Parts: C-alpha cells; sequence; structure tokens
C-alpha cells in the first residue's frame, strides 16, 4: 500500500488556500470567492519515483476561530503557509500561523513550506526577496504560486511531501 | 406592524413545513424590507426555489443564494451587496435570523437562522428578524447538517411569500 500523507493548508482568508487545492485536485480554478469552513481532499500522486497518497485538509482563514485550528495542527504532518504576494496584511500574518503550529506540535521542526500565491497578478506588494529570507530565516522552502495559472502548484505540495519525507 | 413572511420548505422535494418570520423592520428596516421583497419575489427574484446550502447542527442553517445556488452568490434588492444598517439586535439564541456577508458591508440575500446563541457574531452580522411559528422546522432541518455544512439531503424554499 501507498503511504499516506496528511497535508493542511493554512493562511490568511483569501489567499487562494482552496483555489491552490483545487486546482491540484480537479484542474480547475475557482474564480468564486467560497470562504472555506473545512474541506478535505485525496490525491495519489508520485513524487521522486515513488507513488503516494495526499490527504489534504483546507482549512478557514478565519481570524474568529484562531483557538480552534489547535486540533487539526495536531494531527496535520505537514503544513503550507500561504500569503497573497498582492497583501502584506497576509506575508504578516504568517509569523502567527507558524508559531501556533510550533506550539501545538510542541517542536521547532515542522514540516512546511512558505507559499506565495497570486503570481500572476501584477500588483505585487510583497517582493521574493522578502519571503525568501522569511522562509531562510525559518529554515523552509519557498514556492511561488499561481492557483490560477497553475505555477508552482505541484510543486508547492510535491516540496511538503520532500519535507516530510526528510524529517 | 412588523412583516411576517413564510417558507415552506421541502427536503428532496417532499413538504417538510412551515417556517415563519417576524421582519424587524421597527429597528431595521432596509434589512427586513430587502428580506421581505425577496420572499414575495416581486423584484423578479428571489429565495423560491433556492436551497439551504449550509448547515451546521448545533449552529445555524444558511440559504438565500438564489443566483448561483453554491453558496457565493445571491444579491439585494438594492444592488449586489449594501451596508451594514445597524448591529442593536444580537444573536441571543435560537430563531434569530441574521445577514450572512463576506466581511464589512457586503449583505446580499444570504442569511442564516440560529440554532443556538452565536454571541461572537454580534456586531459583525446584522440581525433583522427571527422565527415565529415553525422553529421545529428549523430544527428538523438540522438534521440533514454536518460538520463542515454540506447538506445529506437537497432542502429547499418550495415556496415563500408574506403573511397578512
Ligand atoms: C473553525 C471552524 N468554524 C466554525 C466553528 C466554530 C466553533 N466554535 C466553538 C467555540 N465557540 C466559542 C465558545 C464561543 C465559537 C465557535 C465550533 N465549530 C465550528 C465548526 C463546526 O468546525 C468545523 C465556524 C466557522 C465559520 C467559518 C469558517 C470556519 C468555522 C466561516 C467561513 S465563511 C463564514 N464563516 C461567514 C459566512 N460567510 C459566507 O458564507 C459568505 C459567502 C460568500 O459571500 C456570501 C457568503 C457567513 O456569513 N455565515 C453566517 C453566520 C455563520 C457562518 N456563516 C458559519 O457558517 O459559521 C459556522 C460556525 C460553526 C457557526 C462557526
Ligand atoms: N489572480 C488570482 N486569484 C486567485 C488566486 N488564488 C485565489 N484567487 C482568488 O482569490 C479569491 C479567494 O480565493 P480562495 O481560494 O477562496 O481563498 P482562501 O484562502 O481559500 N479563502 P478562505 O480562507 O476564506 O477559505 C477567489 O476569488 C479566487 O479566485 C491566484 O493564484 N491568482
Ligand atoms: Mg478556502
Amino acid at each position: 500500500g501507498m503511504t499516506e500523507y496528511k497535508l493542511v493548508v493554512v493562511g490568511a482568508g483569501g489567499v487562494g488556500k482552496s483555489a491552490l487545492t483545487i486546482q491540484l485536485i480537479q484542474n480547475h480554478f475557482v474564480d468564486e470567492y467560497d470562504p472555506t469552513i473545512e474541506d478535505s481532499y485525496r490525491k495519489q500522486v508520485v513524487i521522486d519515483g515513488e507513488t503516494c497518497l495526499l490527504d489534504i485538509l483546507d482549512t478557514a482563514g478565519q481570524e474568529e476561530y484562531s483557538a480552534m485550528r489547535d486540533q487539526y495542527m495536531r494531527t496535520g504532518e505537514g503544513f503550507l503557509c500561504v500569503f497573497a504576494i498582492n497583501n502584506t496584511k497576509s506575508f504578516e500574518d504568517i509569523h502567527q500561523y507558524r508559531e501556533q503550529i510550533k506550539r501545538v506540535k510542541d517542536s521547532d521542526d515542522v514540516p512546511m513550506v512558505l507559499v506565495g500565491n497570486k503570481c500572476d497578478l501584477a500588483a505585487r506588494t510583497v517582493e521574493s526577496r522578502q519571503a525568501q529570507d522569511l522562509a531562510r530565516s525559518y529554515g523552509i522552502p519557498y514556492i511561488e504560486t499561481s492557483a490560477k495559472t497553475r505555477q508552482g502548484v505541484e510543486d508547492a505540495f510535491y516540496t511538503l511531501v520532500r519535507e516530510i519525507r526528510q524529517h | 406592524v412588523n412583516p411576517t413572511v413564510f417558507f415552506d420548505i421541502a427536503v428532496d422535494g417532499e413538504p417538510l413545513g412551515r417556517v415563519s418570520f417576524e421582519l424587524f423592520a421597527d429597528k431595521v428596516p432596509k434589512t427586513a424590507e430587502n428580506f421581505r421583497a425577496l420572499s414575495t419575489g416581486e423584484k423578479g427574484f428571489g429565495y423560491k426555489g433556492s436551497c439551504f446550502h449550509r448547515i451546521i447542527p448545533g449552529f445555524m442553517c444558511q440559504g438565500g443564494d438564489f443566483t448561483r445556488h453554491n453558496g457565493t452568490g445571491g444579491k439585494s434588492i438594492y444592488g449586489e451587496k449594501f451596508e451594514d444598517e445597524n448591529f442593536i439586535l444580537k444573536h441571543t439564541g435560537p430563531g434569530i435570523l441574521s445577514m450572512a456577508n463576506a466581511g464589512p458591508n457586503t449583505n446580499g440575500s444570504q442569511f442564516f437562522i440560529c440554532t443556538a446563541k452565536t454571541e461572537w457574531l454580534d456586531g459583525k452580522h446584522v440581525v433583522f428578524g427571527k422565527v415565529k411559528e415553525g422553529m421545529n422546522i428549523v430544527e428538523a432541518m438540522e438534521r440533514f447538517g454536518s460538520r463542515n455544512g454540506k447538506t445529506s439531503k437537497k432542502i429547499t424554499i418550495a415556496d415563500c411569500g408574506q403573511l397578512e
């Protein structure tokens, strides 16, 4: 049987967590805004020659319920921490997500990838260098993605699997 | 005199029963009038035939997307969205009727009916009415919800309108 990886997609509301996940799973860009409660998806993929099963939890970006994230952070094996490159606040919110994951899992070494989404958009407010520096300070990869064009979408999820495998 | 509207609810096309609502036109006239007119359909669009797309037992039943029927749509009688009229009224318990939204000043047609006190929504969602008769129909709709709100049967507003 193939190994299953429990991936969790987190980040501020509207950054494109669902669009990224649905692009990966269904090969479709969701243009509409359907703010998430919580959804789960499954997809088998081949990464570095080994087939595996991605179990992906797509979470809410609702600041009101930050205390309710502990339960899914406990069970997740790796985390995509997503911001949007045209939303500086979403980039500033990354610190709080990473700190919460570290606290809930009681570890400074949790598999995690920093994702700068919406890279198809022209009016960027978060420069790639800023996010690269942040990811370097966390010791984790940074991948720029567009759920709209598919740029980096597979790379983001597959890189997270590699981080889990190398943990 | 505050208006009263009704929904005849169906489950997979079969009648479940009627819920009626008092709309607090005396406190939130603009918001009450939107819901009233969407219930009669007199602008040529409204709630008839639309579904309750999100039902979370212990919390609320949410509906009102009659434009896309997928939880992302709906529109008011004033334009696609309108401002938050006031937050005078609170989510005090089961039966409260309140506007769904996508952030400040984004009321359209989506609404929710509380099945419990939801105090953390005070000041963020405009409360504009309450169940008058048929709260047990709303309780019965909860039977078809789930943790993330996806419904297990199609819960529709088979008919709706205004009562004398
Ligand atoms: C963290 C999980 N989680 C919870 C939640 C929370 C809690 N606790 C326990 C602790 N308690 C403290 C003691 C007080 C606090 C709550 C427990 N268990 C849960 C659920 C069952 O765990 C899966 C929720 C919740 C709500 C959201 C996202 C995640 C959520 C969410 C996403 S979008 C939105 N909220 C507002 C939404 N916007 C749109 O739909 C926009 C669409 C586009 O534009 C028009 C249209 C909207 O207006 N409403 C109308 C109002 C009710 C509201 N939906 C909704 O569904 O709330 C669901 C729920 C369960 C009440 C809250
Ligand atoms: N141009 C562009 N738009 C995007 C991209 N990703 C998402 N969007 C758009 O941004 C909006 C929010 O996307 P969504 O996936 O719902 O974000 P979310 O992070 O899942 N939101 P929530 O936390 O409420 O569930 C939608 O209108 C979606 O089409 C992207 O890469 N490029
Ligand atoms: Mg989402």
